[PDB]
């Protein structure tokens, strides 16, 4: 989805163990802990095993821009942390083998 | 027997473009001054994603993963007469560096030589399940040009798992200044 092919991405054979803790009293605060971002915005995916922090301006279907010019926006999006939320916006925070 | 787009670095010619590196390389090195020394391998080829950049600067062999302020035309300067590495301009700016090697202490030779290619050094990168695959091979010859009809088996020397976006590539040569000017040297492309 956003996490694999924009973020970062998994390969399907070998992965370890996913250490998940509930920190709703560490990240989140019931306005919005509105600083930490996520990509949903490159040209193409990603490669298994892979960063990209790139902030150049790009396309959500991959297309090469020149900006100011068509679907040329910020490659980053909000969470929106809340600790009067449900499971789902709140944050947990993740150590991968 | 399949297509090497032949980069020829002679008098006036300073050949080294963005490359794609579409699904790795087969770099060759046709050498006898020890022009090439580098790569520098990311998507974007500026300090906004990650890159890595693999050199030698004839102290050591250097690794890094940062986001590096590219310079456009990056070259290590030798003065000709001296014999000499003067410049390293490389990268403008380093931050959220992720990878870091260098290597033992040693010393190259720098000088411009003349006469014949001494020496091929045959390389293969490949990005599989985030690692850089890199592996070396090394025999000599003495030829003018054209990349010799061989066999020779490369090993590999370096399993690094970066995890980075390498896309797209650009050589890392020398520049020889006796103010800019080369001397004879060519890589290969070998996808
Ligand atoms: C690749 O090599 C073949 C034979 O060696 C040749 O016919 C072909 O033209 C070459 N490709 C290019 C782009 O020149």
């Amino acid at each position: 989805g956003v996490i694999a092919d924009y973020n970062y991405k998994l390969p399907d054979d070998f992965m370890g163990c996913v250490l998940a803790w509930n920190t709703r009293n560490i990240d989140a605060t019931s306005t919005g802990n509105y600083n930490y971002k996520y990509r949903y915005l490159r040209h193409g995916k990603l490669r298994p095993f892979e960063r990209d922090i790139s902030n150049v301006p790009f396309s959500p279907d991959g297309k090469p821009c020149t900006p100011p010019a068509l679907n040329c926006y910020w490659p980053l999006n909000d969470y929106g942390f809340y600790t009067t939320t449900g499971i789902g916006y709140q944050p947990y925070r993740v150590v991968v083998l | 027997y399949s297509n090497v787009t032949g980069f020829h670095t002679i008098n006036h010619t300073f050949g080294n473009p963005v490359i794609p590196f579409k699904d790795g390389i087969y770099f060759a090195a046709t050498e006898k001054s020890n022009v090439v020394r580098g790569w520098v391998f990311g998507s974007t080829m500026n300090n906004k994603s990650q890159s890595v950049i693999i050199i030698n600067n004839s102290t050591n062999v250097v690794i890094r993963a940062c986001n590096f302020e590219l310079c456009d035309n990056p070259f290590f300067a030798v003065s000709k007469p001296m014999g000499t590495q003067t410049h390293t301009m490389i990268f403008d700016n380093a931050f959220n560096c992720t990878f870091e090697y260098i290597s033992d202490a040693f010393s190259l030779d720098v000088s411009e030589k003349s006469g014949n290619f001494k020496h091929l050094r045959e390389f293969v990168f490949k990005n599989k399940d985030g690692f850089l695959y890199v592996y070396k091979g090394y025999q000599p010859i003495d030829v003018v040009r054209d990349l010799p009809s061989g066999f020779n088996t490369l090993k590999p020397i370096f399993k690094l798992p970066l995890g980075i976006n390498i896309t797209n590539f650009r050589a890392i040569l020398t520049a020889f200044s006796p103010i800019w000017g080369t001397s004879a040297a060519a890589y290969f492309v070998g996808y």
